């Protein structure tokens, strides 16, 4: 249940979604 | 002079979910007749308290869900928004109430393994509960959608059909509560 | 004068389609995606039948294992019914039903596209169980619950089969919400509930039956997944259970059987007045025959349960003989609309006459199986496997190809070929009556279905080879149909003509081929059962009303 | 007048019908010799920015003056390069569209006739029209 | 809208008759009691055609004869606007991927992939529902 | 994903031998059939940007005309002709709007 | 006679011989009507479009209300002369009798048919074995019927069941694991065995009136069991009533079917079926 | 009979039966009209074939 494979899943769909999804809220679309 | 398509297509679909609870009642009534020599709960006891108060909340949710959809037809976006927070917080009291009924019956009685009654009690009231949680999500996806446009008649007509789903959830739970608590 | 390009453009440009397959709500394109992405599964399911027929040629386990066989007819029955035959219903519905009424699209266009992609991902989950070590579903396509436990069928793959039929099983329910509320709400001004073609009634009536059958399956499969992934005493044999599934599967089972049959009665009703130059004989009586099949199909679920102990046999006997009456009314309306008219055997008409010959023996042996003492000998034999191909390969092969060859120059604007299309028919009906006609004899003498080996002391060898000779003729017969479509998709005879078959009798033949993005540049004055016969022929309108009613 | 099966709709879209065995367009050339003639015309009108058009019809009047009326039926008779052929008369005639005169049509149109008259005699009609448009488009430049 | 509601009331009068006959005959002739698993599916399939059937009565009494019901109505009668239709959307490909990856997780029984699949369902249904109601970006 | 095939074999129930052969055959195949589908996704996005300049933003509203003739009521995003067709704009690398709510046709919900 | 019955074996019980009398009611009903409909579809192949009625469309008739009433009742009366014979015949079957004259448990376990004998009382009243021990049944804490003259039938023994050929026979149909099927094809009859038949509202049992032939016949399994579903063959033997009394008296002392069938000078292995090579190895 | 008379004829008869029907149906003079020879007075129609590229 541990190891670096659930680290990678819980990074891209939690940490980088909430880092891109914040960047899409701060920045604009042009 | 037109029959309101999106309000037609829901009730055509809400007739399907009644057949979803035709295969969930049929699991209950055949695990009651061909298996119940005694009463169907043999080591468990169903308390009507904590079950009769949380089913009076869904009755008083479909009153407030219908008194909010009266404000959709008038044009009050804020009358729609107030009563669907009354309806949302009372529907969330039901899931938090029915979820506490499970903890009273797991750590004291039977779960899905072990008893044939605990596998028809936790699926009839389990897939109903997912239709309440999936019904409370539609009260988030509608009130957050009243914040994005000018409250068109298409914003009101989608508030008709989320109300139609919540009356269906309330009617099915009347058919559940008057079967798995009173026709024991 | 009137400058035109010599031959129409064969393909499109570079990438005119790849994003039009992702972002689409066009029902004419979603129907062409149902049609193409079901003959993927007519081959994946079909190649399993040619591997399930070479083991039965020589009496012994020649090359397959014993358990590799039992997961073939499982994934042959699942893919050919639930992954081919149910979405080709809503393939011909998306091509044709918003054309046959004066409608721009379906009622909910994003549930039309979502119903396609729940199918295309729900199907590849279930047949994605071949990647598993134990292979896919080892039980039947019926999946009887002492066999479908977690210790009698322990491997996963039988768990993907359950969740391949609830994703796609949600696809047909959301696809039947469209097909009712398109018919109810979006007819043309002048189109009433009657004077509307029989194919739209069949898509209307079976969309009611989809909402009765398919939720009752989805409710049963979530109870089968709690029986396996959790530990639940639903479907456990000491609680009812092993006949709870018999009353939950077949209450889905025969209504899903009749949403395979009835929409391709509608294709068949559409074709006969086109090639026989005279209307649908008994138009209103075919409407009251489709409804009464759709009502009686739901109350007969337990004629599939005769041998398994005790059901109420005289109830499901007589109610099952009562489907022979309206299905027999629909035949006498089919010979009746074929009767006095001059009769041209083009390839849509040719395939619909092979429909009437094969489906007759499929219905004759049906009422044979409906009587329980006649069923007490053959109820899990190859007399049944002969029965549901004469009744099934007629509506789902001879009546889809009747519909593919009839609306190919309306969806693409190219006439699909007829000399090569007569080659494709006569490879099939010569082949199909070689394969399954001997199963009537071989199944009624002691060869039960779902067997892998059959012991050469038995007298089964010289009739199982006759089917295997015949079955590869059905495998060869796909070659002049795929080559017919592949050559005539982009090459092939252009149709600069809004109705290629002469006597169109519907609103789809009052528009261009292919129609525009919203189906209609005009509408005719809809004042009869067939608009494009009173359009294109004004000198018959005083004769449709007079010379009817003998 | 109208034919046997067509009908005039609510607007002027004449909706036609054809008997179920017969075809819709009766071009008397084989199908794989119309496909080769398209990408002679379509790629000839793409590389050279003109519009190549091919006419096969009777020029019953004077030949040099009748094909100007054919040129006006092309949707843009400025970049249009019309090739008229009368198979009854030996009357092949190229008509440029009075805008490709600045680019190289004067050294291509007598080359477009002789390369299509040598492929009519001891041959068929569609051999020349293919081998004219792909010849007189290399001489035309944007 | 008379003979769209009559289409379901005919189906109700059979199913509510076929559920009474089956629950009476199995009460007196089957080997045990009332055969519950099949009589529930017929008492609730006359609930399908009664929710739907007795709803179109209230859209047959409230609503007058629209030109999809009049016998000889010319084509220039309902010449107004039909309504909104989504011309294109890449959200139904994402909801089907999201519901399939919540159903692979219920098939392989991975509770971390059910919950990641359900969260994909909501954000892809939040996409498709909110799609034609956003407004521009306010910067 | 081929370095975690001790987890795909155990949790996704496929095999330990079949995951390397979908990683060996797929190492040649899958970069070759993503080159095709993305060279043809990109051009098919380009043609979507040209159906919104030549015709306009596809508004959903249909409007059956008085002789049949279902139409779509495009919003032209530019000047108009005396005839109902719009003048075609020129592409300029800038992202084009495809939806009418994004052009401010939604409005304000009331403050 | 033999061709009109599409391959049915001649029944050996008088209840199965009533099926084959009703199965050639395919002639009166199916092949009669199935030649009328062929006699109209192949009659409209002499109605082509010839080049004389080319500019003349036909009579265009659509509604003939006497014809959808005559050709509705005529398909209705044929299924009204059925649901009489197929009610009488299934009432001739499904029939019980308080002197069953042998009772045989069949107990279809996972893949090889463990038979067994219960009480037996001939019409002469001469044999009267009556053996089914309840003390063995009380070792399981059920629905199964255990007894002491059981025929096990392991994976290479292919269980042969022996029953007399002039007497009434009762088959109590149980299953240990999965729903299997019990089909001697010569008994033109089949019932699926269930795990718990009295808990599934099933009927669990059937009876044949007598057997009218001697010899030995095949038995197969029909409803799907799993992997070796094609390997579950059993094989009844209809011995004489006097040779059956000498079968049990050799078996009650305790022997096997390789020895008990040898003492009544009959081939001990199954003669109409045999074990499979694909399963033994 | 043996494994040669089956598999040499299970794959043989579907090719012989395909070769018989291909000779009957693929040589039936299809509905496309014949090629226009030059010794023929051009009784068809005027034909204009403008390309649609620019
Ligand atoms: C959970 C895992 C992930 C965790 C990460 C969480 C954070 C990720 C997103 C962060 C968002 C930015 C935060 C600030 C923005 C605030 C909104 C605002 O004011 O302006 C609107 C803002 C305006 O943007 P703009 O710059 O002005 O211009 C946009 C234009 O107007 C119009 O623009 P448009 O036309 O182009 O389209 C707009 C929209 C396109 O439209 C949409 O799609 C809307 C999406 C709605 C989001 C729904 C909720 C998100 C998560 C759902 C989880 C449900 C629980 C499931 C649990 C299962 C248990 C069994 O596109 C976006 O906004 C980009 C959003 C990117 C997120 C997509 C998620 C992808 C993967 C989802 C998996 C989630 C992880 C699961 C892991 C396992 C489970 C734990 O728009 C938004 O950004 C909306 C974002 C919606 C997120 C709101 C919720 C915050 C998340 C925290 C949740 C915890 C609180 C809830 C409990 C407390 C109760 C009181
Ligand atoms: C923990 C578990 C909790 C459950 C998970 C939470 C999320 C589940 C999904 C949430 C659904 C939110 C929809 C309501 C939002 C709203 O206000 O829009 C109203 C919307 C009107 O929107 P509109 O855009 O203004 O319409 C304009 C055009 O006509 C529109 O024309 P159109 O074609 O462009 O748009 C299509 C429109 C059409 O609008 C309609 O009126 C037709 C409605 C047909 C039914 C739609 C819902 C289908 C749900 C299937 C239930 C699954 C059964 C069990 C599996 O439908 C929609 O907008 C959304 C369809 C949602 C599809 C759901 C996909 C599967 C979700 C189930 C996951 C279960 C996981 C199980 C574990 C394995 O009307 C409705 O959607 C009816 C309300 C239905 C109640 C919610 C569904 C409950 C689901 C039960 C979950 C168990
Ligand atoms: C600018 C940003 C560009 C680069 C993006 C950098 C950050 C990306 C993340 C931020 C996204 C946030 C967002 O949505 O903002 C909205 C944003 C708003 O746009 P805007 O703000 O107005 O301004 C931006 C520009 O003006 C407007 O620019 P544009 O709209 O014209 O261009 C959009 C698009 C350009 O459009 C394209 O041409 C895309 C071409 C399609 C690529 C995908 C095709 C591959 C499908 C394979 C199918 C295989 C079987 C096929 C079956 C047929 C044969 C049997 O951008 C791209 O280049 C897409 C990157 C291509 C990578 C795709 C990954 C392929 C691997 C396949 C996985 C399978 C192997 C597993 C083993 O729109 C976007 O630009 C979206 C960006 C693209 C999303 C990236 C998605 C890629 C994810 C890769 C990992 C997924 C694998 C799943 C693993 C599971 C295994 C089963
Ligand atoms: C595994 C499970 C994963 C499922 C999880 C999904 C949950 C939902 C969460 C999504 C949240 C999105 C937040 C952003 C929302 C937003 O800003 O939208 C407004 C934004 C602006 O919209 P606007 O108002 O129209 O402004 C107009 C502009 O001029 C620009 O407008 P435009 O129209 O000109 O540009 C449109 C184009 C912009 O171009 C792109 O961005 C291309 C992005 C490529 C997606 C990469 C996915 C990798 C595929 C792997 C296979 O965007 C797209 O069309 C992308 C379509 C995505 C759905 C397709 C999914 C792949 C199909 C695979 C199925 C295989 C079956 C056979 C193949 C079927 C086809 C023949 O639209 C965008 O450009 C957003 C880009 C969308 C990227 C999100 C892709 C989904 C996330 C990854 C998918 C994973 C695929 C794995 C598949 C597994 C094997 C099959
Ligand atoms: C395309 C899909 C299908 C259609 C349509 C269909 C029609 C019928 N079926 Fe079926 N079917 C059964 C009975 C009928 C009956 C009575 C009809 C009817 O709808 C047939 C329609 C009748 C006609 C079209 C004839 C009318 C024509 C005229 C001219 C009227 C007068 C003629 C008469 C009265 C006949 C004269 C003969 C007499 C004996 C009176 C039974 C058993 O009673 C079983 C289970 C066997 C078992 O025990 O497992 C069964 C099994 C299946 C299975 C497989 C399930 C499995 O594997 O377990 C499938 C897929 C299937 C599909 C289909 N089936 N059927
Ligand atoms: C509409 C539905 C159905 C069709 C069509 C159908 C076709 C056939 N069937 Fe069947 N069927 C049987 C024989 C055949 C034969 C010979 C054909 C023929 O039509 C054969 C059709 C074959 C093809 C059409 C193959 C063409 C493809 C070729 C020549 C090459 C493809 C190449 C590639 C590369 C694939 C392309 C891949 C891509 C991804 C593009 C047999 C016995 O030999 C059994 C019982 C097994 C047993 O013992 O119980 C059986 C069982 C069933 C069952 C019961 C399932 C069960 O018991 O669990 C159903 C429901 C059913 C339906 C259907 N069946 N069939
Ligand atoms: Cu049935
Ligand atoms: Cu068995
Ligand atoms: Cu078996």
């Amino acid at each position: 249940g541990f190891g670096p494979a659930p680290e990678g899943m819980a990074m891209w769909i939690i940490g980088m979604v909430a880092a891109i999804g914040v960047a899409m809220w701060i920045g604009s679309r042009a | 002079n037109r029959p309101n398509m999106v309000s037609v297509g829901t009730i055509v679909w809400l007739s399907s979910e009644l057949m979803f609870f035709a295969g969930l009642f049929a699991m209950y009534f055949t695990a009651r007749a061909q298996a119940g020599g005694a009463w169907p709960p043999e080591p468990t006891e169903l308390n009507l308290a904590l079950a009769v108060p949380v089913t009076l909340v869904l009755i008083a949710s479909s009153f407030t869900c219908q008194m909010g959809v009266f404000a959709a037809e008038r044009g009050d976006v804020f009358g729609l928004r107030r009563w669907y927070v009354i309806t949302f917080l009372m529907g969330l009291f039901f899931v938090l109430g029915q979820g506490y009924e499970y903890i009273h019956l797991v750590e004291h009685g039977t779960t899905i393994p072990g008893s044939a009654y605990g596998s028809v009690f936790y699926l009839a009231t389990g897939f109903h509960g997912l239709h309440v949680i999936g019904g409370l999500v539609a009260f988030v996806l509608l009130l957050a959608r009243t914040k994005m446009s000018k409250f068109t008649p298409a914003q009101a007509t989608a508030a008709i059909v989320v109300s139609y789903y919540w009356h269906f959830v309330d009617i099915v739970w009347i058919a559940l509560f008057a079967t798995i608590y009173f026709v024991r | 004068l009137l400058a035109r390009r010599p031959f129409p453009q064969r393909l499109g440009p570079r990438w005119t389609l790849l994003y039009k397959l992702v972002t689409t709500t066009d029902h004419k394109l979603i129907g062409m995606m149902y049609v193409v992405a079901c003959f993927i599964f007519f081959f994946i399911g079909g190649l399993m039948a040619l591997l399930l027929r070479t083991e039965l040629a020589v009496p012994g386990l020649q090359f397959l294992s014993n358990e590799q066989y039992n997961q073939l007819f499982t994934m042959h029955g699942t893919v050919m019914l639930l992954f081919y035959a149910t979405p080709i219903v809503f393939g011909f519905a998306n091509l044709v039903v918003p054309l046959q009424i004066g409608a721009p699209d379906v009622a909910f266009p994003r549930l039309n596209a979502l119903s396609f992609w729940l199918f295309l991902f729900g199907a590849s989950i279930a047949l994605g169980g071949f990647l598993a070590p134990g292979g896919p579903a080892d039980f039947g396509w019926t999946a009887y619950t002492p066999l479908s436990n977690a210790m009698h069928s322990p491997g996963a793959g039988g768990d993907l089969w359950i969740f391949g039929l609830i994703v796609g099983g949600l696809g047909t329910i959301l696809g039947a919400v469209n097909m009712i509320t398109t018919v109810v709400c979006m007819r043309a001004p002048g189109m009433i509930m009657f004077r509307m073609p029989i194919f739209t009634w069949n898509i209307l009536v079976t969309s009611v039956i989809v909402l009765v059958a398919f939720p009752l399956l989805t409710s049963a499969l979530f109870g089968l997944a709690a029986d396996r992934n959790l530990g639940a005493h639903v479907f456990d044999p000491a609680n009812g259970g092993t006949m709870l599934w018999e009353h939950l599967f077949w209450f889905f089972g025969h209504p899903e059987v009749y949403i395979i049959a009835l929409p391709f009665f509608g294709i068949v009703t559409e074709i006969f007045p086109v090639f026989s130059r005279k209307p649908v004989f008994g138009y209103t009586t075919l409407v009251y025959a489709t409804i009464s099949i759709g009502a009686l199909s739901i109350a007969v679920w337990a004629h599939h349960l005769y041998a398994t102990g005790a059901v109420l046999l005289p109830f499901f006997s007589f109610m099952t003989f009562m489907i022979a009456v309206p299905t027999g009314i629909k035949f006498v309306n089919w010979i009746g609309t074929m009767w006095k008219g001059q009769l041209t055997f083009e390839t849509p008409m040719l395939f619909s006459v092979g429909f009437l010959v094969t489906f007759l023996l499929g219905g004759l042996t049906g009422v044979i199986l409906a009587s329980p003492p006649l069923d007490f000998h053959v109820t899990d034999s190859y007399f049944v496997v002969a029965h549901f191909h004469y009744v099934l390969f007629g509506t789902i092969v001879f009546a889809t190809y009747a519909g593919v060859y009839f609306w190919f120059p309306k969806m693409t604007g190219r006439l699909l070929d007829d000399r090569l299309g007569k080659l494709h028919f006569w490879l099939t009906l010569i082949g199909f009556h070689t394969t399954f006609l001997v199963h009537h004899w071989l199944g009624a003498e002691g060869m039960p279905r779902r067997y892998a080996d059959y012991l050469p002391t038995d007298g089964f060898t010289t009739l199982n080879i006759v089917s295997t000779i015949g079955s590869f003729i059905l495998g060869v017969s796909m070659l002049p149909f795929v080559w017919n479509v592949f050559k005539s998709w982009r090459y092939g005879e252009p149709v600069t003509v809004d109705d290629p078959w002469g006597y169109g009798n519907s609103l789809e033949w009052a528009t261009s081929c292919p129609p525009p993005r919203h189906n209609f540049t005009e509408l005719p004055r809809i004042r009869s059962e067939r608009p494009a016969f009173e359009l294109h022929y004004p000198h018959m309108i005083e004769r449709l009303r007079a010379e009817s009613h003998p | 007048d109208l034919p046997y099966g067509s009908a005039l709709t609510s607007s002027g879209r004449i909706s036609a019908v054809t008997e179920p065995g017969e075809l819709s367009v009766h071009y008397p050339f084989p199908t794989m010799d119309l496909v080769v003639l398209d990408d002679a015309l379509k790629y000839g009108s793409r590389a050279a920015k003109a519009r190549f058009a091919v006419y096969i019809g009777p020029l019953g009047a004077d030949t040099a003056a009748t094909a100007r009326e054919i040129l006006a039926n092309v949707p843009t008779p400025e970049n249009a390069v019309l090739l008229a052929v009368s198979p009854d008369q030996r009357a092949i005639e190229v008509v440029y569209g009075a805008d490709v005169k600045g680019r190289g049509i004067e050294s291509a149109a007598p080359l477009g006739v002789s390369a299509a008259a040598a492929s009519f005699k001891e041959g068929n009609l569609i051999d020349g029209l293919i081998s004219a448009v792909r010849v007189m488009s290399a001489g035309v430049s944007p | 809208m008379h003979i769209e509601a009559r289409l379901f009331e005919i189906l109700t009068a059979f199913f509510a008759l076929a559920a009474v006959v089956y629950a009476v005959l199995t009460a007196m002739f089957a080997t045990g009691g009332v055969e519950w698993a099949g009589t529930t599916a017929l008492v609730l399939t006359t609930g399908l055609t009664l929710i739907t059937g007795t709803f179109f009565r209230f859209v047959a009494r409230r609503l007058d004869t629209r030109p999809e019901d009049y016998e000889d109505a010319e084509i220039s009668d309902g010449a107004g606007e039909l309504g909104f239709f989504a011309p294109h959307s890449w959200w139904p490909i994402l909801i089907s991927l999201s519901f399939s990856t919540a159903a692979v997780g219920a098939a392989l029984w991975l509770p971390w992939l059910i919950a990641a699949g359900v969260a994909f369902v909501i954000t892809s249904v939040c996409g498709l529902v909110f799609e034609y109601y956003w407004g521009p970006e306010k910067h | 994903f081929a370095c975690m095939n001790d987890i795909i074999a155990l949790k996704f129930h496929i095999s330990l031998n079949a995951t390397t052969w979908i990683g060996r055959i797929g190492m040649v195949v899958l970069p070759a059939i993503v080159y095709f589908v993305a060279y043809r996704w990109a051009i098919s996005l380009q043609r979507s940007d040209r159906e919104v300049l030549e015709h306009g933003v596809e508004t959903g509203i249909i409007k059956r005309l008085p002789h049949g003739a279902y139409v779509e009521l495009h919003q032209p995003l530019g000047p108009v002709d005396e005839h109902g067709h719009p003048i075609p704009l020129e592409y300029a690398g800038a992202p084009l709007p495809k939806r009418m709510n994004k052009l401010g046709s939604g409005g304000a919900p009331g403050t | 006679s033999d061709a009109l019955a599409l391959g049915w074996p001649t029944g050996i019980t008088p209840e199965a011989k009533l099926n084959r009398e009703l199965w050639i009611g395919s002639v009166i009903a199916s092949f009669a009507v199935g030649a009328i409909v062929w006699g109209l579809i192949f009659w409209t192949s002499a109605f082509h479009r010839k080049k004389a009625t080319d500019t003349e469309l036909p009579r265009q008739f659509g509604y003939n209300m006497p014809l959808e009433l005559t050709l509705t009742v005529i398909p209705f009366l044929i299924i009204s002369v059925l649901f009489y014979f197929t009610v009488v015949v299934q009432e001739r079957m499904m029939h019980k009798d308080p002197n069953p004259e042998v009772v045989i448990d069949v107990t279809a376990f996972q893949w090889n048919w463990k038979f067994g004998y219960q009480k037996i009382a001939f019409a002469d009243g001469s044999f009267d074995y009556d053996g089914a021990d309840p003390e063995r049944k009380e070792a399981m804490t059920t629905y199964l019927n255990f007894d002491k003259i059981e025929t096990l039938g392991t994976s290479s023994e292919i269980p042969v069941l022996v029953l007399p050929a002039g007497k009434r026979i009762e088959f109590v149909l149980n299953s240990a694991d999965v729903i299997h099927g019990f089909w001697v094809p010569e008994f033109l009859f089949k019932r699926d065995v269930l795990p718990e038949p009295k808990a599934n509202n099933s009927d669990n049992v059937f009876q044949v009136s007598e057997i009218q032939q001697t010899g030995a016949f095949v038995g197969r399994c029909t409803e799907m069991c799993g992997t070796f579903h094609a390997m579950m063959n059993f094989e009844v033997r209809v011995v004489e009533p006097n040779d059956f009394k000498a079968y049990i008296d050799q078996r009650n002392a305790g022997k096997t079917n390789a020895e008990a069938l040898a003492a009544i000078n009959q081939p001990p292995l199954a003669i109409t079926t045999e074990p499979f090579e694909s399963r033994r190895g | 009979m043996s494994t040669a008379l089956t598999h040499g004829l299970i794959g043989g008869v579907p090719l012989v039966l395909f070769a018989v029907l291909a000779l009957i149906f693929l040589t039936r003079k299809g509905p496309h009209p014949d090629t226009y020879k030059m010794s023929d007075p051009w009784t068809h129609a005027p034909i204009l074939w403008a390309a649609e590229e620019p």
